[PDB]
Formats: C-alpha cells, structure tokens, sequence
C-alpha cells in the first residue's frame, strides 16, 4: 500500500525559489532514503539528489550544489526540496522516489511519485 | 627462525584378561583362581576407567580445535610463502616425514590376527601377534586419522585471520601475506619498512621453513620426545 | 593413595584460584578459559569438595558474507587515510544510509554511518579504497 | 535403537 | 558516473514478437561483480517503473519475460513475448557511481 | 520391543567455508543472530 | 602405572588445548609461550599420541 | 571441615557483590557501585557490539 504524494504543479516566475514535497504513505518514512529526479523531456532525465530520512545525510548532483537543497519533516512523514533561483531552463517534471535493494549492494528507485511540474 | 614442541595428549589404550594372563584354560587353576576372582574384577574396572578418561581428553581437545568457519585451502596458498605444510590432496608431507622417522612397530587392527597366523612372513616381529598370546587387547584410537587430518586442515583455514579486534565472531578471509604484515606491524616494525622489504621477508621466512627438512634428527629434542613417547608404550607391553 | 590424591587436589585448587581471579572477577579476552563464547560475566557457587562454576557466554549465529575493505581514502590527498576501530568497513546494503560504505560492529552485523568516533588515522596503503567524492570523516 |  | 547509451532509438514489432534493446557503457560497471545495472519502463503521463536489476530477471515488480543480459560495458534487455501493453520507453540506469546517471532511453512500438 | 543397534559413521561437522578473494577487497563473515 | 601415566597425559592435554587457544589461534604478547622470538604465527600438526 | 559452610557462603556473596567494578584500569583500588545491567553493557562493548 506504499504511496508517495507529490505536491501540485505551479507556473512559478523566475528568480523565485521553488519548494516541492513528496509525502510518504504506507511505510515507516524514516527507514528509506528519498531520491529526486528532473525530467526536462521524456528523453532527458537526470538525478538531482538523495536524502536519508533518518540521519538527514545527503548527496547532490554537483550541478545543483549551489542550487536546490532538501529537508524532511519526520513528524509529517514528508520530504521536501527547494530549488534556489528558478530560471526558465529549470522547467521540468520532477519525480521523488524511494530507495531499495532488490539486489545486494544495488540501489534501485522502487516506488515513484506521480510527478509534479514547474514552469 | 623456528622452534618446535611436542605435547603428548594420550596414552595408548589397552585392556587385559585376568583370566588369560594368569592361566590358560587349565581347569585346576581356574578353580584356584576363583578364590581371587575379585582381584581381576578390580583390575578390569580400573583399566576401563582409565580408557574412558583417555577418550574424554580427545573429545575435549577437539572441541577447541574446531572452528565455526574457515577458508577453503588450495595449492599455492600463501603466495610467495612456500607453505610445505599443505596437504597432498591427505595428511601432509611433514606429518609423513615424522611418521617415517619414527621407529614404531607395524600397526594393529587390519589385518591384525592374520599377522599372528601362519598366513604371513616368518620375519614378523610384532608384539601385536604376542597380543593374542598374552591376553593383551589394544583398543583403537577414537579419533580416526582421517578425521584428524580434517581437523588440522581446519586450523590452517582459520589463518588470516586473528587480527582485526577479537576475531571471535567474524572471519577476516584475507590473504596469508596480509595477515603476516599485520603481525609485523603488531611488533613495532614500521609500515614503511614492510612495504619496502616484502620479497625479502618472504625469502627469509622460507629459509627458516626449509630448515624443517633437517629438523628430523636426534639432536632435535622435540623429535626426541616423540620417539620416547613411542618407546614408553612399547616398554610397558614388553 | 591419600598422599597422591591430596597432591592432585592441591593442584586443582590452584587452578580454581586462578579462575576466580581472572574468569570470575573480570572479563577475559584470551578465550579458551571460561565458556566458549567469547567471555562475559561468570559466577561461582559452593559444591562438595570444590567450586562449581557457571559461565555466561555469547554464541553467534546465522553468519552472512559481505564485501569489505581494508580502509577508505581521499583520492585527492593520499597523505591521510583511515581505518575502522573494532569494526569493519562494508559496502552498504541498508536503505537508511546514503553512504557508499558503513561501519559495523564486529560481534554482530549492524551498519552505521562512518564517523570519527569509529575511526583512526593510519598510514596509507595500496589496498585502501580511493574515494574521490563524499567522505565526511574527516571531510577535509 | 530409539527410546520407548 | 559512467555514460550510458542505447539502441535502436526505436523499435517496432509484430504482436508476440521477441525483441531486444542494446545498451552500452563508456566504462565497465562491474565492481566486486556487483554490476549495478537497472532497467526502467516509462509511458507518457506516468512515472518510470523499475523492471529489472542485473541479477534480477524476476521479481523487482516484473514477470520473468524481462531478461537482462551482459557484463562489462555491454548490456541488453530481452523479451520473448512482446505485447501491445509492453510498449514503453526503456532506460538503462547505473547505480555504481554518483551522479547515478541513466540513459535517455529508446521506445518500443507495435507495428 | 526395540530392534538391532545401527552402525553409523561418525559425522564431521564442517566449518562454514568462506572464499578467499584476490584483490583490494574481501568477503567478510559476520553473524546476524546470537544467543546467550 | 597405567593410572599414573593416564593422569599425566590428561594434564599434558590441557596444556595442548591452551596453546591451541592462544599460541595458534592468535598472535601472543606474553613471551613465554611459543618460541622465544616475540611471537608471530605458529602451526600445529599431528604426531603420534599428541 | 576446616570451615563453617556459612562463612563460605559469605565469601561467595562477597564475590557477587564484587561485580561492578568490572574494569577501569585494574579496579583493585575501586568500586563502581553501579547497576548490574549497566556493567553488562560495558562488557558488551568490550566485544565489539
Ligand atoms: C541486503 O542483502 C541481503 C542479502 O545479502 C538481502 O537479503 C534479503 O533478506 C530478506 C529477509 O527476509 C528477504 O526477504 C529478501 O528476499 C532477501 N533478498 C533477496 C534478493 O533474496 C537484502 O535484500 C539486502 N537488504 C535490503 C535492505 O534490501
Ligand atoms: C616449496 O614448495 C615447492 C613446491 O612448490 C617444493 O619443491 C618440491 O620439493 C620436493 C621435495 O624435495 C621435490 O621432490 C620437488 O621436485 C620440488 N618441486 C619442484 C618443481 O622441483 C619445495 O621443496 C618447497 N620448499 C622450498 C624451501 O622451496
Ligand atoms: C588508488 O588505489 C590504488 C590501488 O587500487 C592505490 O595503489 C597504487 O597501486 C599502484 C599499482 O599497484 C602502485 O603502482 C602505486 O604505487 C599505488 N599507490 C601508492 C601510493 O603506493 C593508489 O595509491 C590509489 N590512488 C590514490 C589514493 O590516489
Ligand atoms: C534469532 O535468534 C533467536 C534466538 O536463538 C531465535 O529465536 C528462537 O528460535 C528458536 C528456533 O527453533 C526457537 O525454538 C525459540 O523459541 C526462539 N526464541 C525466541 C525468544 O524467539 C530466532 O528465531 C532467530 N532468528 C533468525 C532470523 O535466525
Ligand atoms: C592476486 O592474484 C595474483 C595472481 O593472479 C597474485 O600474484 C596476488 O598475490 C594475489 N593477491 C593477493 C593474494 O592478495
């Protein structure tokens, strides 16, 4: 019954930071890292980052280290990301995902959020 | 360099027949013997208890020999270290050298009784055929030499290693040479020296190991003790 | 007969004395002694003609094999490396930990993030892994 | 043999 | 991370036809024999779906018909029973190293 | 009543084997359970 | 005589067990036990009666 | 017997009470006076848990 609840899409003006959420449901939220992905086209996707939901540890795509950051509200069982400094090139479909190990030592995306978008 | 020690762990197990040792089916002595039949009963019981103790010590020793886990062992183990101790998959060449150097009488059980019997050479000189005259019985060892070989290989499999904390749960499973370098840094040799001299270390090590081929001599006291363990058992029967 | 038995008893008593001042009064790391499960507290009670000891011990079970490394390093600066203290560096298999490697206890499998409390600085070696990106203990 |  | 590419850019097949997709990496991905290769499925209006992992051709949300293959720099995905509802874009993903990049994918179609 | 005694080989309990790997990394065996 | 020898063997066996759980299973810092050159790995093989 | 069994029992009760301290740089000079469970946890970190 696992589900992820992404926040609704918005036509945000440039220079505005953009906050996105992805609430967990049907599992204990703190036991899985959250991953974020940017889709600018169905043929163009890239990893954004990962956030541990228990220790708060992160990794980011190097291109976003001066940009988006992530936080978690452990009492709301939800993950959030905020993109600093929006530009028109940042319009994308954004997807949160849940970390898993179907294979030993192999990270996999498992469940996916329904997707949200920003423009 | 190396040193060696021999630790005896057992006494050969024997039993006797207070009915065959004293007299041999003569009816007159059998009746005389009956007045003393209780002495034999004490003798038999005492020997029996002694043999039970010997089996206890074997099991107790093996309980510590065994490991919950070990490395598989293949030829060429230990890398540049020579490791002559590896089995000819077997026991080992070193164990066999010891057995060849030992002067002990030809083994019991099979074919046994038929080496007392005329179906064999006239040159046999075994006290074992005299076993069937004197009423001696030599009990078999509990351990079975094949199981024994398995236990010693298991100890070699625990190598690499003990280092890395207690080592009482986990099994490191690392190359033999690495466990050696770890031990060398455990005695205050710097890590830098160890990296520079790696082949030198293996060379000196194998020189010490190679000396074991001359170790089977009468001036080797550990070797001498092994021979006297054998000698003592033979003397008691004689 | 009494002289022999008395002597063996005296020797046995010495052994008991040694165990009381090692196996009972304190934890011992040498193994062999005490129960065969590492060592943890032991107790002793009176028994006819002697002492009766009881040893609590730890018995491991359900062993698994994992990937592990001799140490970890900063690939940009091969002049400071680290190694775990009383534990191991293993490849991560836990969804909670974003890190490529994690510390574990040696008596029991249990991953944890690598931190300075679990490490010591060591001279560099060729077998240490080269981490070219994210290694927080030390970050610098 | 097995117990009674 | 290692660069990934895939071909043919699109494939059209008859129903029930066997089909495969080539996927190449700029560098071998095997580390300690782990491989770290994931394949994904996506259709418009929807999030990507995990299909397989390098040692998992069953489970991981799919039927045994999705068989990953290869080692080193070369990988493929093979399906003997293609069906109309199997048409999707497909994407190789590399979990071996950060950024954890993945291919732009290719698209399956029924003629 | 019971039948004949049964001859049997003495079992040998083998240690868990762990493969000896040949590079900068190695298999490590760790228990996942324990008991007093 | 046999009873005496049997007892000496049992005690000797205890020593063997101790060295297996120290001189062989681990490097030792004690000097004393093992050969006199600090200590580094030791090995054990089967020998008759010991 | 050389001793009254009650005195011997008293010596073993003293051994029970000798637990905690369990260590801390010989401990022959000191007594920690801590809960039994607490001393156990130190023993448990002594084995790498
Ligand atoms: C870590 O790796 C282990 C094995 O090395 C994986 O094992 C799983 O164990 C659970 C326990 O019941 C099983 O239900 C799974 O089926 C096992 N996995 C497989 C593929 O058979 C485990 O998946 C890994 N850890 C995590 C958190 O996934
Ligand atoms: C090291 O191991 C080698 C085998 O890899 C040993 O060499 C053999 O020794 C026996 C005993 O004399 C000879 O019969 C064989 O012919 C040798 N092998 C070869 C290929 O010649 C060697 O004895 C071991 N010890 C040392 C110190 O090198
Ligand atoms: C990266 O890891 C390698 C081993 O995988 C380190 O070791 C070097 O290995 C080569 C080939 O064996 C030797 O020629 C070098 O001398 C080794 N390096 C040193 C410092 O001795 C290598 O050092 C690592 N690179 C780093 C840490 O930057
Ligand atoms: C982990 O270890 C515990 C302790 O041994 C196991 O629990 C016992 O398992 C045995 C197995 O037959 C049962 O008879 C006991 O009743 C169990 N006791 C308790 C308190 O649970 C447990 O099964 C082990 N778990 C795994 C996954 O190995
Ligand atoms: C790895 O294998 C090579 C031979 O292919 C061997 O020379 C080397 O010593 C091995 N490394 C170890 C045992 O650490």
């Amino acid at each position: 019954q696992v589900q992820l609840q992404q926040s609704g899409p918005e036509l945000v003006r440039p220079g505005v930071s953009v906050k996105i959420s992805c609430k967990g449901s049907g599992y204990t939220f703190t036991d899985y890292a959250i991953h974020w992905v940017k889709q600018s086209h169905a043929k163009s996707l890239e990893w954004i980052g990962v956030f541990s939901t228990y220790y708060g540890n992160t990794n980011y795509n190097q291109k976003f280290k001066g940009r988006a950051t992530m936080t978690v509200d452990k009492s709301s069982s939800t993950a959030y990301m905020e993109l600093a400094r929006l530009t028109s090139e940042d319009s994308a479909i954004y997807y949160c995902a849940r970390k898993s190990y179907y294979v030993d030592y192999v990270d996999a995306m498992d469940y996916w959020g329904q997707g949200t978008s920003v423009t | 360099g190396v040193t060696q020690e021999y630790i005896q762990t057992t006494i050969q197990k024997v039993t006797v027949d207070c009915k065959q040792y004293v007299c041999n089916g003569f009816q007159k002595c059998e009746q005389l013997l009956r007045e003393y039949g209780q002495f034999c009963s004490k003798i038999n019981q005492a020997l029996h208890g002694a043999n039970l103790r010997q089996d206890d010590s074997v099991r107790n020793l093996f309980a510590s020999v065994k490991s919950s886990q070990s490395s598989p062992i293949i030829p060429g183990f230990g890398g540049d270290f020579n490791l002559t101790l590896l089995e000819p998959v077997a026991r080992s060449a070193i164990e066999d050298l010891l057995f060849d150097k030992v002067t002990i009488a030809d083994p019991g059980y099979m074919q046994g009784y038929d080496d007392c019997m005329q179906q064999g050479p006239a040159s046999a000189r075994d006290l074992i055929c005299a076993q069937y005259v004197a009423g001696y019985k030599v009990l078999p060892p509990l351990m079975d030499v094949n199981m024994e070989a398995a236990y010693t290989s298991s100890l070699l499999g625990s190598i690499a290693g003990v280092g890395w904390t207690a080592g009482l749960s986990s099994f490191a499973a690392i190359p033999f040479a690495q466990s050696i370098f770890y031990r060398l840094n455990g005695v205050g040799i710097t890590q830098q020296v160890l990296s520079e001299n790696q082949k030198l270390i293996a060379n000196k090590f194998n020189q010490a190991l190679g000396a074991m081929q001359t170790g089977f001599t009468t001036t080797n006291e550990a070797f001498h003790k092994v021979q006297d363990a054998v000698n003592n058992n033979a003397q008691a029967l004689s | 007969q009494q002289l022999v038995r008395s002597e063996s008893a005296a020797l046995s008593a010495q052994l008991a004395k040694d165990k009381v001042n090692e196996c009972v009064k304190a934890q011992s790391k040498r193994s062999g002694f005490c129960g065969q499960g590492t060592h943890i507290v032991s107790f002793v009670v009176n028994a006819p003609n002697g002492l009766y000891f009881m040893h609590v011990g730890y018995y491991p079970s359900n062993h698994i094999e994992v990937v592990s490394a001799y140490g970890l390093c900063d690939a940009a600066n091969p002049t400071n490396c680290i190694a775990p203290v009383n534990g191991y560096f293993i490849k991560t298999n836990n969804t909670r930990i974003v890190d490529e490697w994690s510390y574990t206890g040696s008596s029991f499998y249990a991953p944890e993030p690598i931190t300075s409390l679990n490490t010591k600085y060591v001279a560099p070696q060729v077998t240490y892994q080269n981490i070219s990106t994210n290694l927080p203990p030390p970050l610098l | 043999d097995t117990p009674s | 991370d290692i660069v990934l590419t895939q071909s043919p850019a699109s494939l059209a097949v008859s129903l029930g036809q066997r089909a495969t997709i080539s996927c190449r990496a700029s560098e071998s991905v095997d580390n300690y024999g782990i491989s770290f290769m994931n394949w994904f499925q996506q259709k418009p209006g929807q999030p990507p779906k995990l299909l397989i992992s390098a040692t998992s051709n069953q489970g991981s949300g799919v039927p045994a018909r999705f068989i990953g293959s290869g080692s080193g720099t070369d990988f493929s995905l093979n399906i003997h029973p293609v069906e109309e509802d199997d048409t999707a874009m497909y994407f190789c993903q590399q979990s071996k190293e950060v950024p954890r990049t993945f291919g732009g994918g290719t698209k399956l179609e029924i003629k | 009543v019971p039948g004949e005694m049964r001859l049997a080989s003495i079992a040998f309990n083998h240690p868990i084997q762990v493969d000896q790997l040949n590079s900068s990394y190695f298999k490590l065996s760790i228990p996942t359970n324990f008991s007093f």
